[PDB]
């Protein structure tokens, strides 16, 4: 199990699931919150 | 087939044949069983699951399958140094085979037995497919006319 | 194409089969006579295209990848 | 893997029952893609109440010369 | 000792050299294996035993001198000299002083043994959930055997208070009243049949208590015990 | 030794599940609990999971009963919607967040239990949510709190046998539960059904009224 | 043991023939451990007496009263009347209930510790001389048939007993496959056994599916899945 988790931990795994989840996120801004052009607050 | 044929069962020998008991849906099945087919093979599979795995695990581990609980029934379990041949409290009752060239012989038997019926159970698929009939009716049928029903003879209707 | 009868109406029955090849009432005896002219109804060695579909005869098909079959297998 | 892709997409996201019945007026479709920025507009018209992405791969030609007709064979 | 209540048993090791009155081995669940949660349950088993003796002989004493009032339903219709909520509150009051003072004096034995008012006045010493002194004026034979008649009717005052309960809420007649009506017909009147289950079916008694209850100018429950639960 | 989720093939058993832990049958085929730490997690989660999953599926099931006997309980897929219908004063969101925050406080003093073992029992809290222990050798915290408020009865407290016992009841009946949960979620979306109205129509009928013939499980029957 | 059940079988080693009634049989193993099998000789003693009983009943029944199937026997329309009291299949069961519970408690006891309840609760001086599991004796055996050779008295009991179920059971599958009784199979057998033999006769559950019981359905079903009449 050990030896899984310190896989999952490589840098291509980590940086495959960082930008897959980066990604994700904005996706679902962009879903919920969409064509925001400007910072409106 | 061969007791439908004899009326000893309430079964046309068209209806008695082994392949349309409900094996294969789309070549005929008898929809008077206690419940239907698919739960059948669901029951089936449990306990299919459970002996043959036990067997598997006895084949790996000899010695194990006779100590873990299992009702009682491990008692029996031990199988021997041959996986083929457990014969013990149970797959060796009567105690069949007492001199180890009476058990040789014996086995000999069965395999001899065990082969000619695959070889049979073979044929029967394939004359099941080409004659659409049952192996009893084909023996009657072939022992009728022997020059006419035949492989050769039957080549023009296989699936008809 | 909801009104075509299913593939195994027609792999299972020579019937329906030979209503469209009829050849097909005469089974596998033509082939093991090598009386093989018979089948010349779905084995056919036409050529160019199909006027409806715009592609190659799928008789045309069958007998070629016979014809390789057979000749892979030697 | 990558044809249970083909076939999953052109059973569940395409148009090839549709595209049956008028193989030449209907253009093939096997991908269908989700609206989030605007690329929605990616989902053309291609016919037979379908909405997707054209394919070229030559798949729906394919499956009609095997005969698939329904989308549960595929 | 011989007296068990499985004969031919073996008394559970907790409850082995078990000095406490009415033990006879009985603790499947080994609830009193802890000594201090021994003591504890010991002092509940003996309120419990005075507090059901009380209700079950008011019960019947209500039943025989008035048996047009339910039991059940006495606590709406009996029409009360005072009212309900100062009679509530002081005896909550009076209850609250007298409860801590008993459980107090079951958790330290001699704390709560001197009369706050009198100085003069002292509770002797005692056994826990045994008073005596002033609470004990009159014993009638040895402590010990008065002892364990005292448990024993508490168990058995118990078990008829929840027989009361569940009668009436079958039957929704008194005690004697469901007597009387099993004695009429003894093969007929018995839970086996009235109720009954089988794999396919089952006949659950209608409730015999209302729904809802109505008093002054609220609703109280009031229903049945887990009707959904019964046989 | 012990008995195993498999007679027979010790092969398959792990080294790191000797028998000390209760439940243990050297069930691990995926090796989710290779590590020490996360065996020791897999422990909490797995006793937690057991507990949560009794205490839903009592709930459910009475709940079940209730509403077979014509009580206005509604069933446990329709439970909320139902609360809700019948309380329009109360905010989805208020409820959600009230939820979350009191469940916050009891897991996060838990979780730090599960960081230290003795850590919360002091403070704002007796000695009694200190832990009794008894994974992995430890004799504080844990998945077991004794005490006299998660042991009010002191089951726990006196012969350890009745303690391996009760242990071993609480860890199957939760295995159980779990697995009865899980058959609550299939038979639902399946049949549409629940629990009790599952387990009358099935005993009323045995044969026609399997998983084959619920129109899911089996497509195309 | 010296014969067996089967010619040449090897009697297993637990089955050394102390017990009355050991053929050297057990194929399944179920008697290899020593508790489990002192458990199995008092369940077999169990349903071997149970079965006699039942056995005896039905035929005497039958000899008795012929017009009544023993089958159908247990319906509340069937029983007999022997007072004005009503007729409530709950209320027997109560008394049935509440008396076995009580006698077979006393017996499990027994069986869990040797000699346990061998006295009267109320009077400790009268006790019950079992000198082995399921066989009491005292009160149980007022006639004092004992005394003599046990074993052999222990082995006609055991083979009566092991006879007695084997003839339940055939009572059962007749009686479903019949809708008659033992008796009335026999005498049906020897007048057209050609046309009135298993062969004819299996295949056929001559059971309703249900019962009604005062009010009370309770779902029937023969041993096999028959044809349902
Ligand atoms: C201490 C024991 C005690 C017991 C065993 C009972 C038992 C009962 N009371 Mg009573 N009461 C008791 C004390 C007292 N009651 C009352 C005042 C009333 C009233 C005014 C009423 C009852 C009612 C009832 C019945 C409610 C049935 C039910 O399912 O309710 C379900 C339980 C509840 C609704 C309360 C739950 C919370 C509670 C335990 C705290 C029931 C038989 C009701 C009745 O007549 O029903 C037919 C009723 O209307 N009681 C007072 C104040 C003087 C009490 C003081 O000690
Ligand atoms: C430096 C270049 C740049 C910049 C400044 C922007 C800026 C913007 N783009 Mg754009 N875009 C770019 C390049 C750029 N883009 C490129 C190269 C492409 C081709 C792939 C696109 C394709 C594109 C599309 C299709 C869309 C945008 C949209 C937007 C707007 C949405 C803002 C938002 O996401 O909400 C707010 C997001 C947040 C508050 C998240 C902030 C927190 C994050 C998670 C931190 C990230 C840490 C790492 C925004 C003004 C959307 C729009 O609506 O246009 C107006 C939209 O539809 N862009
Ligand atoms: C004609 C085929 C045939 C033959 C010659 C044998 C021969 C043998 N088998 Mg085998 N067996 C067979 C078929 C056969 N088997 C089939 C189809 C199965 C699948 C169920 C098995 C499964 C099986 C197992 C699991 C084992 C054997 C074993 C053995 C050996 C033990 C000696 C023995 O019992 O002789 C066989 C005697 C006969 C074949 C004559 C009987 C023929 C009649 C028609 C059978 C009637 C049986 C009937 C159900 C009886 C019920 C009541 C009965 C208990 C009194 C022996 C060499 C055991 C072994 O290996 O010993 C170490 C053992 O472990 N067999
Ligand atoms: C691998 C290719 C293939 C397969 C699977 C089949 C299968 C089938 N063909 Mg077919 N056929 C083929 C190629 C094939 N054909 C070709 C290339 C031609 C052109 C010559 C034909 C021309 C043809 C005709 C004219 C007819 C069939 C028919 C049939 C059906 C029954 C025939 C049969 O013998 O049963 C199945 C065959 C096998 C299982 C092959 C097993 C091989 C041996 C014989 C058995 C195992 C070896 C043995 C133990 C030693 C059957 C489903 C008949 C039919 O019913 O129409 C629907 C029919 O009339 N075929
Ligand atoms: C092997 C080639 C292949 C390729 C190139 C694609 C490509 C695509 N698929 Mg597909 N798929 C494939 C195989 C493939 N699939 C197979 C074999 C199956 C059967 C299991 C499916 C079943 C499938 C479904 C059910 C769906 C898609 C969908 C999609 C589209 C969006 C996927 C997405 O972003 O989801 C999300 C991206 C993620 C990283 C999350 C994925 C999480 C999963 C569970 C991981 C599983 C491992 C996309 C164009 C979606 C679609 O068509 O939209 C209309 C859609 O719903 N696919
Ligand atoms: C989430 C619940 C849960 C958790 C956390 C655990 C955790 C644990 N179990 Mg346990 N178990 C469970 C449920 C659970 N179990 C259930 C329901 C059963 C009854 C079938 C069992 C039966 C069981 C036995 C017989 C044994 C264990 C054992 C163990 C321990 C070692 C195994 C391990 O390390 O892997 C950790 C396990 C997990 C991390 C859970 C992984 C879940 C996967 C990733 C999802 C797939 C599950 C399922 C197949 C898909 C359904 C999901 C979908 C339908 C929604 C460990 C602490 C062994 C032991 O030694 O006991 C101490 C042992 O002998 N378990
Ligand atoms: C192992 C062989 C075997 C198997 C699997 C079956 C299976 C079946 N039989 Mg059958 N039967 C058999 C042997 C067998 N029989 C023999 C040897 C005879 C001659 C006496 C009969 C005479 C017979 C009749 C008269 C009937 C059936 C019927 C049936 C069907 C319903 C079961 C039932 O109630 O009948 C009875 C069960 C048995 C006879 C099992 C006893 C067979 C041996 C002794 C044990 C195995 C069922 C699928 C019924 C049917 O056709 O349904 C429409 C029906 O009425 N069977
Ligand atoms: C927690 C849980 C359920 C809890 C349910 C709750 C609280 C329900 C709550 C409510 O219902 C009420 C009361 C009322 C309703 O109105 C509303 C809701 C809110 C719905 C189930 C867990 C259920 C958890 C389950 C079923 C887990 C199964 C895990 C298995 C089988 C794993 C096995 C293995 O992992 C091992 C052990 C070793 C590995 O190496 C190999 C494999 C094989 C992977
Ligand atoms: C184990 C044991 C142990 C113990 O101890 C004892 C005992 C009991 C003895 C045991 C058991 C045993 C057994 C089970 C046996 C069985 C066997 C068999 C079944 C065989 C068969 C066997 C079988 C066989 C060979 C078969 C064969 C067949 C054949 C040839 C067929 C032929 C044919 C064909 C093709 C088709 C056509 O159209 C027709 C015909 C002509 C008809
Ligand atoms: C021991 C053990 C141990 C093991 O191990 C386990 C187990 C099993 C768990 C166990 C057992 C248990 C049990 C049995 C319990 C029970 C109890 C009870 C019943 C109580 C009651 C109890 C009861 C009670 C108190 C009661 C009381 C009553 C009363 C007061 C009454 C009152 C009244 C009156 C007068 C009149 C009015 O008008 C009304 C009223 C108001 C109503
Ligand atoms: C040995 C062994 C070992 C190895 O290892 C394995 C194996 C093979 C398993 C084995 C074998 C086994 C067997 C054979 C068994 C069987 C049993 C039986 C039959 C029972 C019955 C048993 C039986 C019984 C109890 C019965 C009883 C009966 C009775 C009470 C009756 C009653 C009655 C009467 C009077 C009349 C009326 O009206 C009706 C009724 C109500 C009906
Ligand atoms: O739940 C309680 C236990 C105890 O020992 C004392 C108390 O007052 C309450």
């Amino acid at each position: 199990m050990k030896d899984f988790t310190t896989y999952l931990s490589t840098a291509p795994v980590l940086t495959l699931l960082s930008v897959t989840v980066v990604a994700g996120l904005l996706i679902e801004i962009n879903r919920f919150f969409p064509d925001a052009l400007i910072a409106a607050f | 087939e061969i007791l439908a044929t004899a009326g000893l069962i309430p079964a046309t020998p068209e209806e008695a044949v082994w392949f349309r008991s409900g094996v294969i849906p789309p070549a005929g099945q008898y929809g008077k069983y206690w419940m239907d087919p698919y739960s059948l093979f669901w029951i089936e599979a449990i306990l299919m699951n459970f002996a043959e795995l036990k067997r598997w695990q006895d084949f790996k581990e000899p010695g194990s399958q006779s100590k873990q609980y299992f009702l009682g029934l491990e008692a029996v379990f031990g199988g021997s140094g041959n996986p083929a041949y457990p014969g013990g409290q149970w797959f060796n009752m009567l105690n069949l085979g007492k001199t180890p060239e009476e058990m040789k012989k014996l086995q000999t038997n069965e395999i001899r037995n065990g082969r000619l019926a695959m070889i049979a159970c073979l044929g029967c698929a394939a004359q099941g497919v080409m004659t659409q009939k049952g192996p009893f009716a084909n023996l009657l049928e072939h022992l009728a006319d022997p020059v006419s029903n035949n492989l050769l003879g039957n080549l023009a209707t296989i699936l008809k | 194409p909801k009104e075509i009868p299913l593939p195994h109406e027609f792999t299972l029955n020579p019937e329906l089969m030979a209503q469209l090849y009829p050849s097909f009432s005469k089974g596998l005896a033509p082939f093991f006579t090598l009386d093989w002219a018979q089948y010349s109804d779905f084995l056919t060695f036409q050529g160019g295209l199909n006027p409806v579909t715009g592609g190659l005869w799928l008789t045309d098909t069958v007998h070629h990848h016979l014809a390789i079959a057979v000749l892979f297998l030697i | 893997i990558w044809l249970s892709g083909m076939y999953f997409h052109g059973a569940r996201f395409s148009n090839y029952e549709a595209w049956l019945t008028d193989p030449t007026h209907i253009k093939p479709s096997a991908q269908v893609v989700w609206p989030i920025v605007g690329q929605e507009i990616l989902n053309a018209d291609v016919g037979g109440g379908f909405q997707g992405l054209q394919i070229t791969s030559g798949f729906f030609q394919l499956w009609r010369a095997a005969g698939i007709t329904s989308e549960l064979q595929l | 000792a011989r007296a068990n209540w499985l004969p031919g048993s073996d008394f559970p090791a907790h409850l082995e050299n078990c000095k406490l009155p009415g033990c006879y081995g009985f603790d499947p669940l080994g609830l009193g294996a802890n000594e201090e949660r021994l003591a504890w349950f010991a002092e509940s088993e003996r309120v419990h035993c005075r507090w059901a003796m009380l209700g079950v002989a008011g019960i019947l004493v209500q039943e025989i001198v008035k048996p047009d009032v339910f039991w059940y339903t006495s606590g709406a219709t009996v029409e009360l000299p005072f009212d309900i909520t100062g009679l509530l509150a002081f005896e909550l009051f009076v209850m609250h002083w007298v409860e801590s003072r008993r459980g107090y004096d079951i958790k330290k034995p001699g704390s709560m043994d001197q009369d706050p008012i009198f100085s003069n006045f002292k509770l002797p010493a005692h056994e826990p959930g045994y008073p005596g002194g002033i609470f004990a004026p009159f014993v009638p034979g040895s402590l010990e055997e008065l002892k364990v008649k005292e448990i024993k009717n508490g168990r058995l005052a118990m078990l008829a208070f929840i027989g009361f309960t569940m009668a009436a809420q079958v039957t929704g007649k008194n005690p004697l009243a469901a007597l009387r009506e099993h004695l009429d017909n003894p093969l007929g009147t018995t839970i086996f049949s009235k109720a009954v289950v089988v794999p396919g079916q089952a006949v659950v008694p209608p409730c015999a208590i209302p729904d809802t209850i109505e008093f002054q100018g609220i609703t109280i429950p009031a229903g049945c015990f887990l009707h959904s639960l019964w046989p | 030794v012990r008995e195993l989720w498999f007679p027979g093939n010790k092969e398959v058993v792990p080294d790191y599940l000797d028998g000390s832990l209760v439940g243990d049958h050297g069930f691990d085929p995926l090796g989710l609990g290779s590590s020490p730490e996360q065996l020791s997690w897999n422990v909490h989660a797995e006793i937690f999971h057991g507990r949560l999953a009794m205490t839903g599926v009592a709930g459910i099931l009475l709940t079940s009963l209730l509403h077979k006997g014509g009580a206005d309980v509604p069933e446990w897929f329709e439970a909320g919607r139902v609360y809700l219908d019948r309380n329009p004063n109360v905010d989805f969101g208020a409820l959600l967040f009230s939820t979350i925050v009191m469940s916050g406080f009891v897991e996060f003093k838990r979780l730090n239990d599960i960081r230290n073992p003795g850590s919360q029992g002091s403070g704002i809290l007796p000695e009694d949510f200190k832990g009794v222990g008894g994974p992995q050798g430890r004799t504080v915290g844990g998945p077991y709190v004794g005490g006299r408020y998660f042991d009010p009865m002191g089951l726990c407290r006196g012969s350890p046998e009745q303690t391996l016992k009760y242990k071993w009841n609480e860890i199957r009946n939760g295995r159980l539960a779990m697995m009865a949960f899980l058959g609550f979620a299939a038979q639902y979306a399946a049949t549409g059904k629940g629990p009790i109205d599952n387990l009358v129509d099935h005993v009323a009928d045995p044969f026609h009224t399997t998983f084959v013939h619920n129109g899911v499980s089996v497509p195309f029957i | 043991q010296r014969k067996l059940w089967f010619p040449g079988v090897a009697a297993p080693g637990y089955l050394d023939g102390s017990m009355a009634g050991d053929r050297g049989f057990d194929p399944m193993g179920l008697g290899a451990n020593p508790k489990m099998m002192t458990w199995y000789r008092q369940a077999e003693l169990q349903n071997g007496r149970w079965a006699m009983l039942g056995v005896a009943g039905i035929l005497g029944q039958e000899i008795i009263n012929p017009a009544q199937w023993w089958y159908t026997a247990g319906m509340p329309e069937n029983l007999p009347r022997f007072d004005s009291q009503p007729v409530n299949m709950g209320g027997i069961l109560a008394w049935e209930f509440i008396l076995m519970h009580f006698v077979e408690v006393r017996r499990w006891q027994d069986i869990r510790k040797k000699d346990s309840v061998n006295a009267d609760p109320f009077n400790p001086n009268l006790k019950v001389p079992n000198p082995e599991l399921g066989y009491p004796g005292g009160p149980f055996d007022p006639l004092g048939f004992s005394k003599g050779n046990f074993k052999e008295a222990q082995t006609k009991e055991i083979k009566n007993g092991r006879l007695a179920m084997v003839a339940f059971a055939a009572f059962t599958i007749q009686a479903q496959a019949t809708g008659k009784g033992p008796l009335q199979n026999l005498t049906d057998h020897l007048s057209a056994p050609f046309s009135n033999n298993w062969t004819t006769n299996i295949g056929h559950c001559m059971v309703p599916t249900s019962v009604d019981v005062q009010g009370l359905t309770i779902p029937l079903s023969c041993l096999w899945p028959g044809q349902q009449m």
